[PDB]
């Protein structure tokens, strides 16, 4: 299946993934198309901050879906 | 504090 990653810049990027690929694999697929470090990406979808270790199927993300690439928010919980 | 996170 194919998904889309819309960003703050407003540039939609066409990614080609599989139901088995983990979220982190998706983030890394962007590092191959653009060069953006995966450790600096935060994919938002359906008002949810998608976790790294979890496939697409877990989120029921269906064909032709659109995610949001924002920048990782430095948490304030911890210290 | 004295450890990290982030939780
Ligand atoms: C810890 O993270 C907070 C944000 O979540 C910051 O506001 C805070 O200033 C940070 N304190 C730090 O000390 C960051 C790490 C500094 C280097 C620590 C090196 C270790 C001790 C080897
Ligand atoms: C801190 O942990 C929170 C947990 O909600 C996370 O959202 C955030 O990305 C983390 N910040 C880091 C790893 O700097
Ligand atoms: C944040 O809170 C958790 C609670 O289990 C701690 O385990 C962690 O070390 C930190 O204090």
């Amino acid at each position: 299946m194919q998904i889309f990653v819309k960003t703050l810049t407003g540039k939609t990027i066409t990614l080609e993934v599989e139901p088995s690929d983990t979220i982190e694999n998706v983030k890394a697929k962007i590092q191959d198309k653009e060069g953006i470090p995966p450790d600096q990406q935060r994919l938002i979808f359906a008002g949810k901050q998608l976790e790294d270790g979890r496939t697409l199927s877990d989120y029921n993300i269906q064909k032709e879906s659109t995610l949001h690439l924002v920048l990782r928010l430095r948490g304030c919980k911890x210290x | 504090x004295y450890x990290x996170x982030y939780x």
